[PDB]
């Protein structure tokens, strides 16, 4: 995407104080709570069936790190997200079968997440910067659907 | 909310779509495939190639259910339960796509009612179809 | 956008049929009939208080005109509708504050319009190729808010 | 639709937010203005520098709005019935806007009640301020 240079560095900034495996577990598990219909994908996960259930869920908490990871590589090539997550585009659509939907929803729990984590740190201006990397991702995970 | 005209706008137009409710079903499903391609992530198991007795048998009880809650437009959350709680804790498919299935069902009958599908109409059977999915998605969470 | 040769043929052909000021009128007109807060732009322009005084209307038939003719020499330059509506789309933005959802409302309207108008020669394969169109102009026309 | 035990967790946020509600009101339409600039075309007659009088005053409004939800939130539709005229007939605000708007409201609870914002407390706080965009779009048509 297009960021300016302040909100490059705003971004890369908090993304250095992230425990990726932490974040990524919680954001995947909020996702499966706060939309439960997102559930659809992972029933070979085990017992999903409360919210405490699924935040301590051991493949729920394996996935939030796998996806957050490839998430965290992608953020050391904003300029070009799309060449990035190509082949992942490809997989979650010809074989997955995830409705790219599910990518904007985990962008906002994931905005939500990083909110809640560092509080009053997370300005307006750098939420403003995390909203477009989301969106950014999503359309670059969505773009070699058909 | 339906008015009392909406609902006699919409009785009127299904009223004229009648015994090929079927077919406007299953047209109404290959539009939606091919303009928003996103939603057959939803049907992997289907073969949707035009004219496929998959696609037309869904888009006939698609047209059934549409059926229904015309009967029943005073008395829908009742009339499609069943439904929402097919779509809610079975399929839960992302309730953006009732609007994209909404739009073409739209198109379908605009292609097929030359001369039903006024303005007024037009503005009833949207709200219409708002309702059946507000209906659909009423359980989800 | 990216059509593909036989999409931009069809959409072409079916253009090539369409009376512009007579669609535009009607266009225009379905939106404020189907979707009444986007009269909040217009309420300069008189009587909006039922379907017939909406679609009857002269000063909507004229916006819908001149609206729709921006569309046409759009098609034009399918290849960089970006460029082709930069100027219009800061217009929109700094000086008339529409909400650029409007947009994609009157994208869909335009394609029922085309629909009732042409019938079955409005097939699922032309309605996929003037979908992609009307998100293209939509976009474009959004790219330059802030 | 609200359970019980989502009325208890948005009265029980919604408490610990309270007399901060106004700031709170504010800082959710500062974001939105910032992450979604779309969002500005209704307001061009503010001044939505960081701090106006007029964002920190609309934002008090719509808290005390909230506020009011939260207390008659077995009876939304009749309690917001004047607001719900205001947006349908006269502000006419575009019903995608009041997603924007409830998902930086959700950041803003988030970032200032680090104990309460649990999943349970945020599932039930997304599914409070869809009702209330809901009946405040109730109208429109
Ligand atoms: C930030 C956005 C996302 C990224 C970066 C991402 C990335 C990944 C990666 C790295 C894998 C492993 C691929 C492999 O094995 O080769 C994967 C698998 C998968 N993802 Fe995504 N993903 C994202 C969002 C989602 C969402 C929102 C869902 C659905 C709610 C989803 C559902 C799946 C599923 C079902 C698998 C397969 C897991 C398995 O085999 O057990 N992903 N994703
Ligand atoms: C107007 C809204 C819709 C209506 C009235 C409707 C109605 C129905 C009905 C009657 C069934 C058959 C249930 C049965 O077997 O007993 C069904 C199944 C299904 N629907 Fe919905 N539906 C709607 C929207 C959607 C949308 C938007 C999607 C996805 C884009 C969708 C995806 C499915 C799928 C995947 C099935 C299962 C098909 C199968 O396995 O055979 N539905 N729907
Ligand atoms: C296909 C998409 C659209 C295109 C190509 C388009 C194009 C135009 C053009 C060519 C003008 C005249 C500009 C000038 O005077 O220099 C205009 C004005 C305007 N448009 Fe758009 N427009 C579009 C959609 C919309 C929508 C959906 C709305 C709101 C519902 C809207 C609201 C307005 C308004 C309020 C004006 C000012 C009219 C006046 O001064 O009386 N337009 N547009
Ligand atoms: C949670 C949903 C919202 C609530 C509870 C809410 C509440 C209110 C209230 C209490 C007022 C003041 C009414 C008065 O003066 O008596 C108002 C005004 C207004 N609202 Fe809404 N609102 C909501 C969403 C939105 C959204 C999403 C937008 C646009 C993005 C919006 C745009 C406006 C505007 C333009 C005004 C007029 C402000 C002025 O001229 O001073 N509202 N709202």
């Amino acid at each position: 995407m297009h960021l300016t240079p302040e909100e490059k560095s705003a971004v890369t900034a908090l993304w250095g104080k992230v425990n990726v495996d932490e974040v990524g577990g919680e954001a995947l598990g909020r996702l499966l709570v706060v939309y439960p219909w997102t559930q659809r994908f992972f029933e070979s996960f085990g017992d999903l069936s409360t919210p405490d259930a699924v935040m301590g869920n051991p493949k729920v908490k394996a996935h939030g790190k796998k996806v957050l990871g490839a998430f965290s590589d992608g953020l050391a090539h904003l300029d070009n997200l799309k060449g990035t997550f190509a082949t992942l585009s490809e997989l979650h659509c010809d074989k997955l079968h995830v409705d790219p939907e599910n990518f904007r929803l985990l962008g906002n729990v994931l905005v939500c997440v990083l909110a809640h984590h560092f509080g009053k740190e997370f300005t307006p201006p750098v939420q403003a910067a995390y909203q477009k990397v989301v969106a950014g991702v999503a359309n670059a995970l969505a773009h070699k659907y058909h | 909310m339906l008015s009392p005209a909406d609902k006699t706008n919409v009785k009127a137009a299904w009223g004229k779509v009648g015994a090929h409710a079927g077919e406007y079903g299953a047209e109404a499903l290959e539009r939606m495939f091919l303009s928003f391609p996103w939603t057959k992530t939803y049907f992997p198991h289907f073969d949707l190639s035009h004219g496929s007795a998959q696609v037309k048998g869904h888009g006939k009880k698609v047209a059934d259910a549409l059926t229904n809650a015309v009967a029943h437009v005073d008395d829908m959350p009742n009339a499609l339960s069943a439904l929402s709680d097919l779509h809610a804790h079975k399929l839960r498919v992302d309730p953006v796509n009732f609007k994209l299935l909404s739009h073409c069902l739209l198109v379908t009958l605009a292609a097929h009612l030359p001369a039903e599908f006024t303005p007024a109409v037009h503005a009833s059977l949207d709200k219409f179809l708002a309702s059946v999915s507000t209906v659909l998605t009423s359980k989800y969470r």
